[PDB]
């Protein structure tokens, strides 16, 4: 050793915390109710709602999560350090993809369940947005992530590393954000060496999987941007339309 | 600007 | 792993420091006087004592160490948190077995004494007491306690174990207590794997060997309490009869 | 173990951020002007430089990192709850010995360059003060220094061992640094063995190493304050003439 | 009750 | 530390080898022949078979594992040292409770199957025996057992302490088997804590489950060895009978 | 931890053991000879030797180390019990592979000189092969590699994991290969959070690093083998002519 | 790390064994015998016996556990290596200090007694000696020793370094001893990091001590071979008058 | 005295 | 005095 | 063949 | 010699 692991075991530390405060719905409380599933008739009370209202009503939900999210990186260590500039790019281009590993909490692998609006839904709630391929690569996605039975530090470490992007265009001090990655790179491996899970490394899914859901995602919007353009105007929350324009 | 203002720029 | 490390290494921390802090004497002092014994003249001193004055002279000096493992309580990491009444009955029926065990301390097993009033005495400065059998008792137990050579660490995990138990009559949320019990138990458990010290678990005395010594104390208070009634009630400290009615 | 294990991975948190503040230079910021050297012509302007200029130029660099130890004392643990005394003595005497240690950051070992006065200078910067076999003395122990590739824990730890030292004359108090120093030797050795680096226990330079630099400046000090006795009244700081009188 | 003052209950 | 570590993770490693030897068969043969599953009409086939011939067909193939785990005491370490009758009390009486514990391995709980004959196979191919509720007991078993997520270092510990049990009656140099059984218990408790699996150590069903299932297997028996006493006087494999007299 | 840690640890002394014995030079031997160059009128008499000189010394101590690593090949755990054929592919294709490997430990870096015929020479040695930018290129390569600091086991398991390549073309038992190559990750991994060298996982050179080398290297031997045919029929060591066809 | 990690717990292992097949008396056997003490009578009958007797008995005592040392040192790893010459140096020498250190097994600090001839005895069983002084100096070496509680395998180490010993005058091949010691320095070290055992490094003796121990024997026999100089000759086993000349 | 006889009694 | 300054003595 | 031989096919 | 005998010399 060279690095100083009293450093590197408190970056571990602070990181773990500060997705500990932003982790938005607590553990337990996602597990305990996974008995607590939608009825074959409340389901299809959801797949008969609207296009512009089963849209208005996720793109509120995401945007939820979202400002965790948001939370979570200003709390998150040197983040606040990097440029003006760097710091809104990589949270824009960053934040759907931290949610889409997050989901993989309020989602049951033993019955492909997400836990949507109070109780555990399938991938078929999501139906009345036309776009069923995007929602079923998202299912098929938090189910590898299900599959690796995740830590909640390591859901911690892990998130940072996904905002904590040095390959993302548009970085003004793009070194600055080069070293603060590896610094996290070496905390997230050397907590994983502490407790024997080195062998998820490489279970990790690649880094375009979350480029593609993330722009399939802004792909379907622009889709629906165009066939109610007065409707995301109007109600979508402006967080979502300044990140997915 | 709004994202700008949850961080404080 | 599963359980994130950060937060159970963080209970051992948090554990440690609230007993660190509710201490009562510091172990360096504690040590240091192991030399300091009481003379062969003193001792008589202490056994022709009349009995309702040893007894109201160790009430008080009980109810002094009682009211540290209060704090101690209060300042443990999630037990303010459960409910008023449980709060209560922990600390209740547990508070004198903490007591017990945190006598190992201020017992030298060479000897055979505990730091009394100032001193090291042996098990018959208590003679006065009338109930003798129950000192011998007490001391036997510190014994065993003192021959596994606890660490400070491993006291404050023991007494936080001793202190929260599910197992105890009266409980209201049972199972939130179960719930703390088990982070408690993980932590202890990881601690000792942390240090080799693994070995003692089984070393450990049985949860009723101090159901034994708690209740055959307050048999024989009973009895005091009835030859000296009037003694109890005017002398003997407030939270004490409130403890041991 | 006997010791409290949490009790000794807090004092080398403890010590590792007390340096981590005072460490004056950041290390990243020391290493990325390896590449900045004096040129051939900036380092003549350096030696035809007067004797009592280069003296009151180092002087003033000397105690401008003398004041960051004190600092680092300070905020070291349980430096303070020393006797008054004792706290003068373990600075005065030691103070100059930590400042040399650190010098191993400021110092390239790939061409002997010192950091000085904003770029890397050899060895024959310092000619024009008289004292040139010191300066070589002091190279080549900062060499020896940079052959073992500290950590920036290690300097912690180590420069905590050398001020605390119970060895040193005129301590009232001696007991009890004897006591702390033992704490942090503790601690040292645990941080080196959680990191596999115990081999350099040995590779450490002896005790007398540092009496000698220590003392073979305030030897040399004593002609120049004889040379040129009212500059050294007029214009060295006042905390340079406290220490080496 | 003094052990509820104790607390604060 | 007092214990000799390297005589410790001696016995470790040469308890995971005996039975790694003597581990019947392989794991990864076990695993991919989980979708070789047994046919509505072949298991149809199992069910119609006769008593005398389902119990003759599984009195063999449970000796055929009961000889591997004899072949696993002779390879443990410090077996044979044993007395040649305590070396034949523990086999008797523990066999039968090693091989319900190795099931675990040969049992997928996605399906509740057990490996039986070339394929896997419900609770239900065992209905022909008329003790359909000792199967059921048996099958709940192997269930809370492959719950835990077994090692095959953690097996090969577990069976061994299984095997090597102080508490059976009937013992001669009882004390010899303490001393042997102890050290298998430190050796399983410090792999465990190697791996921070110590988490198990509770989960474990108590020692009396085993008792039920074995004793209510001979009891089952003695039914049978008095409806076809000539079946199992002539066909039941003699170690089969000299164990379950 | 799910795998047998015993397993895999043995896995890691298996190989580090079998490179152990088949380590061609001790580094001891291969450390202290560092002091020992080709003078600069010696250096002259191997460039001006003839191409046919200098081809013919070379693929002679080339297949000097390659015999080497075929028993290293014979020696590694698990090797042997794969299929003839791929056992063949994977040493022909990969055995030059390991030698580029084993090189670093030749190769001085203060001064860039490998060890070769007895004494330290430059990379201009080989001035007389015509073909002096894939020379520079290995150099170039033992550079990074020597700058890594591997300790014996690394190397041991690095090119244990250089010659398992299921990524080879020509495998009949592939999947074969592929377990047999995860084992050795897993082991290779295992060892270096043991050991806190992580670390140097990303710092390793790509695996086509060594496919650029290796085809460079037969590439400019056909140029040979085209310039001097009948040398290279009559002179060049046969399993070099069988490998590089 | 650089050193091979698998190379130096290997020697820890070699080392460990070696003593372990050459540790004359099984501990547990040591132990359980300390409630075997010799009677006031036979104390008496001990020292009552002629100085010429005692003396031919020790003799033979001592040379009884001497040729275990030397067997010790035979199957020690690398040992046989070194020089016939200075095999027999390092063995002469060292022999008698090993023995010294062997004997805190035998040492029960209780009481102060040493297993001698069967049964435990104090410091005056060896009063007809007429070296009653050396005697005190052993057991109270011997007491230090039994006051840190080493394990089997820290014996094991520890005898093992008094042994390897590039100090001893006569060395021939110096240098060949000096790399051997180390290594066997850094594998005790790197077992007691491994065991949280670091402690003891600076609690052990001298290396003079133990020169004062032996030479202060050999001192008090050219006393005795002098005194009975036919007794030495004729009944003191050759061995024991080869070391002791 | 299978069993007996597969240990070596 | 002024290292006595600088502690707080 | 001359590798064949070198293991042993 | 006798020493030098145990070892083999
Ligand atoms: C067009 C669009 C937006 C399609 C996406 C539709 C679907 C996939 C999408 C719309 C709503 C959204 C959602 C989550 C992620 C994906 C999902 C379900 C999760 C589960 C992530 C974790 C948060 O903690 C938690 C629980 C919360 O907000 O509390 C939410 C609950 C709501
Ligand atoms: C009828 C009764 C009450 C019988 C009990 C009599 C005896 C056993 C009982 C009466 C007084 C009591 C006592 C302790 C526990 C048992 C004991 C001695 C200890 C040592 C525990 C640790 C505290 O830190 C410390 C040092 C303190 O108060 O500072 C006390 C000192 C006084
Ligand atoms: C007569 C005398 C005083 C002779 C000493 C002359 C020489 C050896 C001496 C005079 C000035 C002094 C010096 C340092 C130590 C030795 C040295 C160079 C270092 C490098 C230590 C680390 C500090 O962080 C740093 C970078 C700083 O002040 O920022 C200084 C920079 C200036
Ligand atoms: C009356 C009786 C005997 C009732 C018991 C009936 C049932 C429970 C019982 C009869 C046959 C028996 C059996 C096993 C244990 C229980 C079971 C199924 C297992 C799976 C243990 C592991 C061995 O490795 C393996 C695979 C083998 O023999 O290879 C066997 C396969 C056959
Ligand atoms: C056309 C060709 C073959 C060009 C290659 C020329 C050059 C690069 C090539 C020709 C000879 C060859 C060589 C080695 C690898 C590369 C190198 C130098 C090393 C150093 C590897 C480690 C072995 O342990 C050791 C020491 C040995 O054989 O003992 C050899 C010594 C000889
Ligand atoms: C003049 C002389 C020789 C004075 C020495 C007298 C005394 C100190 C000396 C004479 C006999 C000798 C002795 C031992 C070391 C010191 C001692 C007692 C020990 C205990 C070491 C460990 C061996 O395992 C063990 C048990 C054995 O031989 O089995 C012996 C038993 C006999």
């Amino acid at each position: 050793p060279y690095a100083s692991l009293t450093e590197i075991e408190h970056l571990v530390q602070s990181v773990c915390k500060s997705y500990r405060e932003t982790c938005q719905l607590r553990l337990e409380d996602l597990l305990r109710q996974r008995s607590n599933i939608f009825s074959r008739e409340e389901v299809t009370g959801y797949q008969r709602k609207s296009m512009w209202e089963m849209w208005e009503r996720c793109a509120h939900h995401l945007t939820e999560a979202i400002q965790y999210v948001v939370e979570f990186a200003k709390r998150l260590s040197g983040f606040m350090e990097l440029c003006q500039n760097d710091q809104i790019v990589l949270l824009k281009a960053g934040a759907m993809e931290v949610v889409l590993v997050r989901m993989c909490r309020a989602y049951n692998a033993d019955n492909r369940t997400v836990f949507f609006e109070g109780k555990y839904g399938g991938m078929e709630l999501f139906r009345a947005l036309g776009c069923s391929e995007l929602i079923s690569s998202i299912f098929d996605f938090s189910h590898s992530l299900s599959a690796l039975h995740f830590s909640e530090d390591e859901i911690a470490l892990y998130t940072a590393l996904v905002l904590i992007n040095a390959h993302r265009p548009g970085l003004q001090e793009k070194r600055k954000v080069e070293q603060l990655q590896y610094n996290l790179e070496l905390a997230f491996h050397h907590h994983l060496c502490k407790t024997h899970r080195q062998s998820i490394l490489a279970k990790l899914p690649p880094k375009g999987k979350l480029r593609s859901l993330c722009s399939q995602h802004v792909e379907r919007l622009q889709i629906f941007q165009h066939l109610h353009p007065i409707v995301v105007q109007a109600a979508f929350p402006p967080l979502y339309k300044e990140l997915f324009s | 600007t709004l994202l700008q203002l949850l961080l404080g720029h």
